[PDB]
């Protein structure tokens, strides 16, 4: 822990990183978070909003 | 059966064709969300609940 600087910038960027990839599977509320099911599976007026 | 007695019936491993029911044109109301009224023969679940 001689380096915690450089160590802490990397944590802190990896942190924000997953935190984005983990919010790219959100609700929103939404009935689900993949777009794909909805479009696959709601009609296109419904599919859009 | 009454409506506070409803029948229930479960469906599963089977083949389901929405296409003639929407397509017979003798129901007054086809409501629904969730799913579109189309593209239900490209969809299944795990259990069908009448």
């Amino acid at each position: 822990s001689a380096l915690g600087k450089l160590q802490d910038v990397v944590n802190q960027n990896a942190q924000a990183l997953n935190t984005l990839v983990k919010q790219l599977s959100s609700n929103f509320g939404a009935i689900s978070s993949v777009l794909n099911d909805i479009l696959s599976r709601l009609d296109p007026p419904e599919a859009e909003v | 059966a009454s409506v506070y007695a409803w029948n229930r019936k479960r469906i599963s491993n089977c083949v389901a064709d929405y296409s003639v029911l929407y397509n017979s044109a003798s129901f007054s109301t086809f409501k629904c969300y969730g799913v579109s009224p189309t593209k239900l023969n490209d969809l299944c679940f795990t259990n069908v609940y009448a």
